[PDB]
């Protein structure tokens, strides 16, 4: 169970404020005043069925980096050492009511008063607030999405996600309960869950915190390609019938063929993405979303300090001397490796797997293009307007663009079962 | 599609089946297309009948 | 009868008729001793008190202590037995030998 | 989850009750009677009966 | 009835097998192991011809 | 053999008050725990003992009885509001993560108190009810004051009279209050007696003596003293997270103890 | 006591869960429709009866 | 409930639902902008009172038994999981407006 | 037939139309949607006693 509260606010890229501006602060509050916008998230993405896109927020990806600096800019006023909620502005935005509850424009009197100058890369614990430490509901609902955020501006990478394999997790009720998501999709089994764990904070080693342990596994495994359907954990596995494609459908499914051999014990590790097109793949921020409401009342072991920079370092939660490492990998590899290792398996043509590598190739071309011409756009935004700077996407380099790890790391999960 | 009369829906709903036999704007629209994007091209078949 | 739930229904049928005299332990908050004996239909509702005889106190529920123990020991066990001609008339068994 | 009662709650332990005077209401009740007892009992109100 | 079930949804197949499950997880498979059709051979024969 | 401290009280309660006790004599000795034993009965008295899952539920008894002759006199002991039927109601536990998450889904209005020493039969908290104190006059005291009240003096006294080489049942003596700041003023008495018990803890004296035998008129005397005007002039202010300690005290409980007690280095 | 099958399914889609915010929201319209008035809020003291 | 504590006793219930001149936000607005509720309804001494002076159960009652049968027909109705879709859709309505 | 070893209990049983060297869609056999291994059928619990 975790005992420690603390969270990480995002950092400057290469501007002097946080990146964001009054238009997309009003874009993002257009239909609700609630900071906390997992739901609105939700509902934007449109269970991932397509490609969704607009003028202020390109992808999916965008809306989660501006979520984040958001939260990031707005949250550093009551958490002053005086503790005032309501006395400062930021943004034309001020608090309503001391229990964080919605933004609204601020009075005329705060609006000629100048602003708040917010910092880059803060850390902060929960229980400083006097309400949050007061109520441990409220803070339990809150620290769900700042543990989200928080592994999502651990590193500059894309988001962080948690795989765990151990037998013993599987009883009676994880069973009744998994069996009646036969024909769902992970996005379907996503939007369920969270929002279930909305509405209850899970304890320590409940239902659905078992439940959502093994659907991830489940998950990153099939992704993988270590299991299929003819081989199967306990005639469990995702099926994906246009592999490469720009928008992906994992569907979960049963078989009988056969059932793949676990040894005993209890392991896990730390995936992440590095190459940019993350910002356009639903279910790697799922999973990532999913970790972080994990990781409420569940204490996930600590990250090492040597695969993090300098600013994340010895957070009394999350990194620490000696901790898990970090595998990051690349889409485009990891659909190869995806290939080859069902061809070795022997379930699998060249023919079909040439088929896949052309889709991936060119799946691959258009994303890195749109990505560059966007990142090109707010550029010159920027150049244009010295006093309203702001990021639509989190910023990447070109290095980022070629393979890193990702044998290894497929390896590494290859290894886990 | 289910009603009345489909001889007109068949013809709305998929441009591309048509046959180009001349040199008119509609035509030539019709033959700068793709061939193979059409009907269904993906089903999630979970259970046998 | 062909059931493999039915030594799970001779016990919890007479652990329903004991509320208020006997107590048991249970598993979840949810499942109580007053669930009915009829909906104990699958594996996965075998309850652990049955399973592991231990946790059954023999000062709070003496008598349902007993019956465990009747079912776990004095339960008929299976056989088996040959039939046909295999050589001549061959067969058509599938999950046993022929 | 939680409701309140203006009085106590004690959850029974049995499913065949019987007569039991061990409730603050009947507390209750015995002393208003025994109230009214002193009362008609005190001496400067007796004598007048 | 003679392949009639066989008819009920996707005819396209290529051998037929039975499964049953445990409750562990455990799955049992028997795939029998077609000897021969002398019709298929005869059929396939006059295609040479 | 080891007897059960909770089957051994209610079993004499149950006695004396002539009720059904011929059931409670097989749970006498101590199987394997305490708290166990009493969680897996299920079925009991239920005036003594209810099992809400994991925690168990206590009613707590009277520490003084009343005489013919008490007739709340200025030269009366003072009894805290403990000799009446249900002051208070304890919750045992094994960890106080669990109890905390119960108290999740339970009223908490009243004040949650908690002994982070050596606790009398294991981890519990303290839920106060609606009773009053009446016998320090012009104050009308709740129980969770009386309480606090009365081990805030056992702990001063305990510290006008330590000495270097004599030991002591437990170092820190005074109740810490844990939920139920929102029904709390900030001028208000449990608020100050809260302050005083940080005080105590660290090892502050009162300048005043402690009568040995405590009487209604000093205890009056030093609630209005508590109430008189003025500020607090010292570092210290409560907090519900932990008890703190400051750097250069002679306390010593932070090693003793595994959980409630953090020392600041700051704090000079 | 109630029970659920357990077996492969259909895909079913039964909407009813919302949130608690929703919940209060809804609470205090009420709350504020039923306000000073006996009338209104009586039958469903009977009903509860 | 408070029993005899007079300092904790409720006197006021208010709801709001609109805003003052230029205050915009509710905390600083509710205490002046809010209308109180609550109605009280008489009922007859005399009947409270013999209701609580004669009172019997049934010859031989079994309470899990009794309720088991009492409860059962209640508990198929879905009025509840019509009510929370009808609250969904008044929030909406509401965010909507605005 | 398994006398008490609940992890070695059957719970489903099913047919498969494909080879074990392809991956297809998971079109399962309709004997796999009962909640027990078989069809169930009653029986009077007065009769055979």
């Amino acid at each position: 169970a975790r005992a420690a509260f603390l969270f990480k606010t995002v950092g400057f890229g290469g501007l002097q404020n946080v990146p964001i501006n009054d238009e997309l602060s009003s874009h993002l509050l257009r239909a609700g005043n609630s900071p906390w916008q997992l739901t609105q998230f939700l509902d934007w993405i449109s269970l991932g069925r397509g490609l969704a896109t607009s003028a202020l927020v390109p992808t999916a990806g965008s809306r989660y980096y501006q979520m984040s600096c958001l939260l990031s800019g707005t949250l550093q006023i009551p958490f002053r050492p005086n503790h005032r909620w309501g006395d400062i502005r930021f943004l034309r935005l001020v608090w309503s009511a001391p229990t964080l509850d919605g933004l609204v424009v601020a009075p005329p009197q705060v609006l000629a008063q100048p602003a708040l100058q917010a910092q880059a890369d803060r850390v902060y614990d929960c229980d400083d607030y006097p309400f949050l430490a007061r109520d441990p509901r409220f803070k339990h609902r809150v620290y769900q999405q700042l543990s989200a955020v928080t592994l999502l501006n651990l590193t500059g990478f894309g988001p962080i996600s948690y795989v765990r394999v151990d037998e013993d997790m599987w009883s009676g009720d994880v069973n009744q309960l998994l069996m009646n998501y036969f024909g769902h999709t992970f996005a379907e089994i996503a939007y369920t869950l969270c929002q279930a764990s909305a509405n209850r904070p899970w304890e320590y080693d409940g239902t659905y915190a078992r439940m959502t342990q093994i659907v991830l596994s489940l998950f990153w495994l099939s992704y993988v390609g270590v299991i299929h359907q003819q081989n199967t954990y306990r005639t469990f596995y995702f099926q994906c019938n246009r592999r490469g494609d720009a928008a992906e459908v994992w569907i979960l499914s049963c078989s009988l063929n056969h059932s793949a051999q676990i040894r005993p014990g209890n392991r896990s590790l730390f995936v992440m993405p590095t190459s940019p097109d993350w910002n356009m793949d639903v279910n790697l921020i799922l999973s990532s979303t999913l970790t972080g409401c994990l990781c409420s009342g569940s204490q996930l072991p600590l990250i090492d300090n040597n695969s993090v920079p300098a600013v994340s370092r010895n957070i009394h939660g999350w990194t620490g001397r000696a901790g898990n490492q970090l595998h990051g990998f690349q889409v485009r590899r990891m659909v190869t490796e995806f290939c080859d290792r069902l061809r070795r398996d022997g379930v699998m043509t060249q023919a079909q797997q040439n088929q896949v590598e052309a889709l991936a190739d060119q799946t691959q071309q258009f994303k890195r293009d749109k990505l560059e011409t966007w990142a090109r756009e707010d550029d010159q935004y920027n150049q244009a307007h010295p006093n309203s700077t702001m990021f639509r996407t989190k910023p990447f380099t070109n290095a980022q663009w070629g393979r890193g790890n990702t044998g290894a790391t497929s390896a590494a999960i290859a290894a886990l079962i | 599609l289910p009603g009345p009369d489909a001889e007109k829906w068949y013809s709305i709903m998929y441009p591309t089946r048509m046959g180009t036999p001349n040199v008119s704007k509609i035509c030539n629209f019709v033959a700068s297309c793709v061939r193979n994007r059409v009907g269904r091209f993906d089903r999630a078949q979970m259970m046998n009948g | 009868t062909t059931d493999p739930c039915a030594p799970v229904k001779a016990f919890m049928t007479l652990a329903n008729m004991m509320v208020g005299f006997e107590t048991i332990p249970m598993d979840n908050q949810i499942y109580t001793q007053s669930r009915r004996a009829s909906a104990f239909s699958t594996p996965h509702t075998w309850p652990r008190c049955f399973m592991n005889i231990q946790l059954i106190s023999p000062i709070d529920a003496p008598i349902l202590r007993q019956w465990a123990e009747i079912i776990h020991r004095y339960w008929p066990n299976p056989s088996q037995i040959r039939y046909g001609a295999p050589n001549v008339f061959g067969s058509a068994n599938l999950f046993t030998p022929p | 989850e939680v409701l309140l009662l203006p009085i106590d709650h004690q959850p029974a332990n049995v499913t065949t009750p019987t007569l039991d005077f061990t409730n603050e209401l009947t507390n209750w009740r015995a002393r208003v009677c025994e109230l009214m007892k002193n009362l008609v009992d005190n001496q400067r109100y007796q004598p007048g009966w | 009835m003679l392949l009639e079930p066989l008819l009920s949804g996707d005819p396209r197949m290529t051998q037929l097998a039975i499964q049953y499950q445990q409750y562990n997880g455990r799955t049992f498979n028997i795939i029998p192991e077609m000897p021969g059709s002398v019709i298929a051979d005869c059929v396939q024969l006059t295609a040479e011809v | 053999e080891h007897v059960n401290v909770f089957v051994a009280n209610a079993l004499v309660g149950a006695f004396l008050s002539n009720q059904a006790f011929y059931d409670l004599l097989p749970l006498l000795i101590i199987n394997d725990t305490m708290i166990g034993d009493l969680l897996g009965t299920g079925a009991s008295l239920s005036q003594f003992f209810q099992s809400h899952g994991d925690v168990l539920e206590v009613a707590a008894g009277r520490k003084y009885l009343q005489m013919e002759n008490y007739s709340n006199d200025d030269d009366d002991p003072p009894l805290f509001a403990k000799d009446l039927s249900d002051y208070a109601k304890a919750f045992y536990s094994d960890t106080y993560e669990v109890l905390d998450r119960f108290f999740w889904t339970h009223d908490s209005s009243a004040g949650v108190l908690v002994h982070y020493d050596k606790p009398t039969n294991g981890h519990h908290y303290l839920l106060g009810t609606l009773t009053q104190m009446v016998s320090a006059p012009p104050y009308i005291i709740n129980a969770t004051d009386a309480m606090l009240l009365e081990s805030c003096l056992e702990q001063f006294s305990a510290n006008v009279r330590a000495r270097p080489a004599q030991p002591v049942t437990r170092l820190d003596q005074c109740y810490h209050l844990r939920w139920g700041a929102q029904y709390v003023g900030e001028d208000s008495l449990t608020y100050r007696l809260g302050v005083l018990s940080l005080l105590a803890t660290n090892g502050y004296q009162l300048a005043r003596p402690i009568p040995r035998q405590l009487t209604n008129r000093w205890l009056s005397s030093f609630v209005s003293q508590i109430m008189s005007d003025g500020v607090n002039e010292t570092p210290l202010w409560p907090q519900e997270r932990y008890v703190q300690i400051a750097y250069d005290s002679p306390s010593v409980v932070d090693g003793a103890t595994q959980y409630g007690y953090v020392r600041k280095n700051q704090l000079r | 006591t109630v029970t659920s099958p357990y077996a492969p399914s259909v895909n079913r889609l039964m909407p009813y869960r919302i949130s608690n915010a929703e919940r209060q929201i809804s609470q205090i319209i009420r709350i504020m429709n039923i306000g000073n008035n006996a009338t209104v809020i009586q039958p469903v003291l009977q009903d509860i009866s | 409930y408070v029993r005899l504590d007079r300092d904790r006793v409720p006197t006021m219930v208010g709801v709001t639902r609109q805003s003052r001149d230029t205050i915009t936000q509710p905390a600083l607005s509710l205490s002046t902008t809010n209308t109180t509720v609550g109605v009280p309804l008489a009922l007859d001494a005399r009947a409270i009172t013999v209701a609580l002076l004669s009172g019997k159960y049934p010859p031989d009652l079994v309470t899990n038994v009794w309720y088991a049968d009492a409860i059962y027909p209640m508990y198929a109705d879905t009025e509840v999981f019509s009510n929370l879709q009808r609250d969904m859709i008044t929030c909406e309505a509401v965010q909507t407006l605005v």
